[PDB]
This record gives C-alpha cells, sequence and structure tokens, in this order.
RNA sequence: UAAGGUGAUAUGAACCGUUAUAACCGGCGAUUUCCGAAUGGGGAAACCCAGUGUGUUUCGACACACUAUCAUUAACUGAAUCCAUAGGUUAAUGAGGCGAACCGGGGGAACUGAAACAUCUAAGUACCCCGAGGAAAAGAAAUCAACCGAGAUUCCCCCAG
RNA sequence: AGGGUGACAGCCCCGUACACAAAAAUGCACAUGCUGUGAGCUCGAUGAGUAGGGCGGGACACGUGGUAUCCUGUCUGAAUA
RNA sequence: UUUUGUAUAAUGGGUCAGCGACUUAUAUUCUGUAGCAAGGUUAACCGAAUAGGGGAGCCGAAGGGAAACCGAGUCUUAACUGGGCGUUAAGUUGCAGGGUAUAGACCCGAAACCCGGUGAUCUAGCCAUGGGCAGGUUGAAGGUUGGGUAACACUAACUGGAGGACCGAACCGACUAAUGUUGAAAAAUUAGCGGAUGACUUGUGGCUGGGGGUGAAAGGCCAAUCAAACCGGGAGAUAGCU
RNA sequence: GUUUAUUAAAAACACAGCACUGUGCAAACACGAAAGUGGACGUAUACGGUGUGACGCCUGCCCGGUGCCGGAAGGUUAAUUGAUGGGGUUAGCGCAAGCGAAGCUCUUGAUCGAAGCCCCGGUAAACGGCGGCCGUAACUAUAACGGUCCUAAGGUAGCGA
RNA sequence: UGAGCCUUGAUGUGUAGGAUAGGUGGGAGGCUUUGAAGUGUGGACGCCAGUCUGCAUGGAGCCGACCUUGAAAUACCACCCUUUAAUGUUUGAUGUUCUAACGUUGACCCGUAAUCCGGGUUGCGGACAGUGUCUGGUGGGUAGUUUGACUGGGGCGGUCU
RNA sequence: GCUUGACUGCGAGCGUGACGGCGCGAGCAGGUGCGAAAGCAGGUCAUAGUGAUCCGGUGGUUCUGAAUGGAAGGGCCAUCGCUCAACGGAUAAAAGGUACUCCGGGGA
C-alpha cells in the first residue's frame, strides 16, 4: 500500500477543474520514498516507507522517538 | 540545521559550535556514521561538559 | 400434570399405563455421524489421504486423543557476522464465519431537471468495501451572543422557504 | 373478551375477570463480603513540524466571489497567561 | 379512437367471466359551510391521554420607500399646481370541494445510460497431453553406372521417396439447384461440388470478460442475440409521442 | 488457403518477397493504479509498427501545404520570485478641512523563466500534388515545339478506346 | 563567472583660478623630529591635463576668510554617494572530481537443498535517473455532447430584425 | 446675424400593443438663448439608423456597514462592454456520417 508509516497519510481523492470548470475525478498521491535509517539504540539499518513530510518529522522527533510511537499504536517495521 | 560537530571535520569545521548546514549533509553523514549531534537541548546540555 | 398414550398424510399391527417410572409440557444435562469458518494434508461440499502419543486374557489390525493460519505474551534455541539480530520450535490466551434494519468511516456514478447541453441539479442517493454496538456516532467549548448574556452533545417543534 | 359445540349460547365445553403456585435455571433491584481500580489538599505543568501562509482540492446553505470558519495532497513555518 | 372529414379499403377488439386507470401526504389560493371576532389559532410535548394544560410561533388590522427613515400618509424632486402607491371595505381557524407547486402524481410503453455480478460446456485465438487421415498416381535433391567433354559442364539408365503435389473415401467444410418456408430441422435432406500429409483435423483439460475479450479483418464471434453479451439494482429512467 | 455461424467463397482477406521507420536490452511496445509478466530465457542476419504483395523490366518530377527529423540567434511565452506604485486601518500632529509613522492587510505585477510556436534546413517505398490559358505538323485530330501563368512543381517510362 | 553584502583605499578636469572643487555638517587648529614640506625615479591611472604612492634624495613645515568662486578645503572629524580595484562573506549560473542519500533485472554469502523477497559483503553508476505536488505544449487514445427553424416532400439555393 | 432648449425635475389626458415596451403631449416648477415685442425652443419634414436580462468596469451619493468605529462589498443616480444578424436574445464555449441502424408516431 501507499500509506505513510510515520504520519499516516493516505491517498485521498480530488477533482480536475479546468477553465470551463468541468469536473473529473482524480486522487492525491503522497511523495513517498524508501529511505534507510541507522538507529543508535538497536544499531541496525531500519528501512521505512516515509513521506517527504514524514522524513522531516524524524528530523525533529528523532528516529528512536518514532519507533517508540510505532510500538504504541501497533504498526511494525 | 544547528548540529554541533565533534571530530576533525573539514572546512566549515567548527570543533564544537552551532553552525548552519543543509539537511542533506546533516543526516547520513554527520548524523549516523557520527562526527555530529542533534541540538534538541538535551544532547547539547549533556555534551556541554565533554 | 395425568387416564390415557406410541408426530402427521394413515389406517392397521404390536403394546404401555390407570394413583404415580404410560404419555404430554418446562428447567437443568447427556448424546450429537458427515459436509459447511472446517482448522491433520488435499478436494469435483457431504469424499480422499496421513502423522504423533496412548490402548489389546485374540498385542496381525483397529479404537481413544492431538496436530490449520494469524495476532500478542512467555520460555527454549539460533545465521551471514564474534557479541547481537533475523529466523525456527513449543506453550497459554484470543481472533476467523453467519445474520434483516439502524450506525460510523473509506470509494462513488448515470438516467433524469435546467423543456437541448458542458457549470450546476439528480447526489454524497444507489451500489461496493471495512469496522462496531444494542444503540452507534457526537460530547464538557481556542463555541455562540453583542457590551445585556447564555453555559457539553443528541433529538422534536418554530425561526423559514 | 373470544372460539368451539348439529341454526344465532352469560349460564353445555375450552376460557375470560379474579385469586394463587417454582424443584431447578435466569433477568433486575437494594443489602453484605472479597479481589482490583482509584479520593481529597497544596504546589506545579498547559499537549511544535502544531496554529498560520503559498499552490492544488474537498467540506460548511454558501459553485472563488470582496469569502470567513473547518479538512489537507504538496511546499514551508510561529508565539508561550 | 383519431381527425377538416369515415360503412370506409384509417387504427383496435374471437367471445365470456374476473381484474384494470385522477389517489395519498405536505404547502398555498379561491369558493361553499361552521366557530369566534379586531382578533383568530396553537406545533412539539406534558397528560387524570380525542379532555385539560402549553400562545414558542404564524396570519391580520398600515403602508410609502432601494434603504436609513417617515407615517395615514409617503416617495420622486430644489420645491410640486402635483404625480406614483396607499388611507375612509373583517379577518382568522376547522371541514368539504375546485386549481397550482413538489413527490411516481391518471394509467400502460420505449429504444438506451450507469453501477454491482454471472458465463469461453456454443464459437473466435492460444497452451499442454493424445488420436485420425482407405486406396491409386506424378518421381525432386541425393547415390551408382555408362555415353560424352582436354577435363568440367552436360546426357542416358536404375536406385531413391521430396510435395500448404494431383485423383479419390472416412473426416472436415457448405458453391449451384430442387424439395422444404405454421418443415422431419428456430439453416436441414437428396443429387452434383471443395480440401483431404497439412496455413490440416479432432478428443480431453486449462487460459483471455463487456466499453472488454478475440478476430488469416466480416464491425464477424463472445451459450439459437453482438454498432457493445447476460442477469440484478438505480428504475415506477424520460417521452412536448400513440 | 481464409471470412461475413443463419442473403455476399469473391476481384475481397491472408501470403512468401521487397522497402521504410522504431529499438543497444532494465529495449521499443503491450497488459497492468503498482508489483510483475509478456516481448525473451531472445540480442540489430534480432524484435515491434506501417506499407506494398510470387517472379521479371522498373518505380520519374514537386518539400510550398500537412506530419516527422534536426538546427538554432532573436521574438512571444506557464509554474515560481514579489521590485515599485496605489488603497484601507491609526499612535500622533492639526479648533476642522485634511495629511500621516511603524505594524498588519489589500491591490497592481518590473525582473528570473524551459519546451511549444514564429523562423532556417532535410525527409515523397511519409501524407499528398503531378496545372491552367493561347499559338503551331498532312485528311482531321494531336502538339515535337514557341509564350504566359511565381501555386512547390506540371505525367516520365510503361500503357490505354 | 555573474551578482548582492562587509570593511579598506582610489575616485570626481560647467567656468574664473595659487589647482583633474562629491554633497551636506561639527569645525582657526590639526599633523610632522615615534622625522614633514619640496624635487628626482619605478609601479600605475588617464579626455597623456595632472595626481596618487613604496623607496630614496631632501632635514622643518603645509595650512584659514586667504582677493577670486553660484558653492572653500588633503586643517581634521562623521553618514556616505558617483565611478573603480583587491582580499573576504553570501546567492546563483557553467564545468570537473568524490561518497554518505538513492538505483542495480552484476557477482557472492545467510535465513534456505528456495529463479520470490529480505539481511550482509563487493563491483559499476551517482546526487543524475526515477517518483510525488504545481505547470505549459502535445493528445478522437478515450469520455460527455453540440450539429437551428420556416420549406408546393426532404436537401441544395434562400430567408429570419 | 446672434447662441446652445440636443436643459433639469415633472406632466393632466390620450393613441398603440397579450405583456415587456413604444409614440404624442399642452401646461406648470427651476434656470437660459434669440427677438424691440407678442412669443418660440424638452434636437433635425415626419415615418427606418437597432438588442431585454444576468455578470461586471467608471464617476457621484454616509443609504446599508454580520460586536463597535471604519473599510471591502451591495443599493440608488450617472455611464461603458454583446453583427446575443437565429436581431423578444435556450451556453462564457459546439462541426459531419448511419445501405449496420435501433425505438415512437404518421406517409407511398
Amino acid at each position: 500500500s501507499r500509506v505513510c508509516q510515520v504520519t499516516g497519510k493516505r491517498p485521498v481523492t480530488g477533482n480536475n477543474r479546468s477553465h470551463a470548470l468541468n469536473a473529473t475525478k482524480r486522487r492525491f498521491l503522497p511523495n513517498l520514498h524508501s529511505h534507510r535509517f541507522w538507529v543508535e539504540s538497536e544499531k541496525r539499518f531500519v528501512t521505512l516507507r516515509v513521506s517527504a513530510k514524514g522524513m522531516r518529522v524524524i528530523d525533529k522527533k528523532g528516529i528512536d522517538t518514532v519507533l517508540a510511537e510505532l510500538r504504541a499504536r501497533g504498526e511494525k517495521y | 540545521m544547528q548540529v554541533i560537530l565533534l571530530d576533525k571535520v573539514a572546512n566549515l569545521g567548527s570543533l564544537g559550535d552551532q553552525v548552519n548546514v543543509k539537511a542533506g549533509y546533516a543526516r547520513n553523514f554527520l548524523v549516523p556514521q557520527g562526527k555530529a549531534v542533534p541540538a534538541t537541548k538535551k544532547n547539547i546540555e549533556f555534551f556541554e561538559a565533554r
């Protein structure tokens, strides 16, 4: 799936609006990238499918803080 | 960001100071594999006496 | 509770019982083959094919019992790579499936109306999917009011076409 | 009340109104006990990639209109009674 | 029934019996009627439950003006001899009925659009495993020998069995004609006809699903249908049409 | 050979051959939200698309138009950047008429800005085009020939009454 | 290499004139023996007019309304402007190189007698490729539709005020 | 020759249309021009020279001002942009084919 693991962003739907305002269904795809992270507590390459914003959340909280949040709400990595 | 260097980093070298740096060079070179530390006011106070 | 009674089409045959163990009704139990979530492996559903432990005054051949997957926890083990991890085994607990409406969330049209048709309307309706309960959802103010105040949410009538 | 009994039944029959009855299982009330959850007082603390903003959408009666508020895919980004 | 107009040779009916088409809700207007009257009347709800209680609110007696505002007057204008609109006429609530609005809206009927499912047991193409092709001819490359050539080339015999080869059964097709046309058959029968060792044919099982599949290309095939299958749902789609 | 099962078995369709274009392999292309498969367990003597249709003689002329392939100075040009200017608001200054600081907000959009297009050159076994007006040879007809028409150029070979 | 920005120094010939006057300010003394005017060279500017300055010669002064000039001082101190040069900070363009993101349908190792995938090592690329949001061009590949009425039948022609 | 009446607010009453509209109008109120004056002038000899509405642009007017004071916006008045030519204008935006045709009604 294309669900972000850190933030939880799911693809939602939108509409094409042209000059004549004709509606056409489309979807909002996040900017997901598989980025590899080295942790200090476990000393292991931890790969995660994160968004472009979800990488910035790791920059503030820390890689050890996010993995404690993934343990609390049930997701695995 | 405001990471503080530890080891003998080359030019932009500080030997321990708050300098500005891009985010791509902070993570994966200066954060892990070392030679720096984040500045979340818990690490820089514990490494103040170092 | 009882002198009647053995479901009905459906008689017949053979009995049971009349003062408390006939039959009938209710509560608490036992039995519950095979298929179906079907869960020992498989499968053209009601069939095929095993493994482990345990039992034979006939220890050949059968019978009793267990063995799916996943999540969580605990214990024992355990790579590349020395420590570690991945991975593997066992045990306890729990989930799977079905069901008419109501509810919450995720997707979501077109016929048609505009006397055509594209914005719009039809409409977040139908349908599909996930999840839950006897209700769910919502809910104790970063809300309304206007210098006077009211004091969570939900539902009904007005405001008001 | 109603139904049946050979035609239309208060008094023929089953019932109805009323008055009682539970071995065992079970619903709901108070009463008591146990295992757990946790009062109250004072001193703090006040929820950061968040509010807000650009672009692109959706939802509030409100179709971008002079368009607030609410939701966010993308890009950024505060203040601290 | 439709029509300027029908015995019309315009449309419809075999007959009988049963069933079958102007309704319901909520709004608003007019009329009839009833209660009260410058007032009328409650909705939800409470309830000793068609009572009683509840007057939130709606309608009306006052309108002019875009509005502020003014007021039995007011607006337009600098101001009106005026003008425009009003003032000197009783409404309101039940009930019944005639209309309109929104709902299927008097009933019956499309061809079609969209979503959710079901089918390659028929047919089109393919994949894997098997089977079938009676019989009779034409005689390639090559092999050998001989003639011939300076030598090859070339030629004459036998051997050889190549072929989207020929003729012709099974088999696979369906060109002409006839019978058949409420047939024996929702495409067949009889007699001629074409391929028939291959671009063949065929048994069994699997795969490709609808705005798609597949197609030696006809807009053909896809369960006797195909210019978009089948069935269910939106759906009582819509029709200014009969 | 193949096809309009069930009006059209053919002149159609297919066909080997030829020619052009795409494609260097994680190929082009196609099915797929994606994964991945097919292409292919192949590798330019190969694959995909288009076009003609054994073979033999051959396939002339025109690059303006419409596509494609390049080239590239100038011109225009989206997202983004938000320079100046204007307006609202007001601490304050002004008996008021009015003006106005910072802050915030609104509006205008100078500059940066790629492809595409305009422009230049090739490409006809790419799509197409291959003309009019007069004069002129025998009996006629025709025009080897002689002018004009600036649309990019005017039917060659072979044939056809 | 284009640009901002921070200090440090040049740099200014309308015209008279002791003479290639930046603009306003404070401002009749600052500076020089910790060695100055005033000449002589090199580097160097240039409208070759003239000036700046290292070194050296020289060994005690230049300066002030000085009278002129629209505007008076390299007497000095401040905000600095015009032009221009160097170092240094910073933002982009162009180009080279590297690894740590990332890609690997290269080899090898382990889970694992396993063509998936995951972990690990190594090799070649490498901030490209690719993807997400925003945006211009292309786009019957596909989808929803438009395509008028009168009318000696319809269409053409023609008309609608 | 001289001037701007091609003027502002009105208008009893009437013609003409289904309606929207259109056409004539003495006189009055205010302020002008010409003529000495009586008077005349609300465009031209009349009848053609045209386009509703919606959305806006500009100017004026304290009329409204979603707590208040303003402002944006809206209203009023003035005025601009439609060959909406199918000209009482279905959209800001629209061409062909059906001998494969399929439905509904009438016709040789």
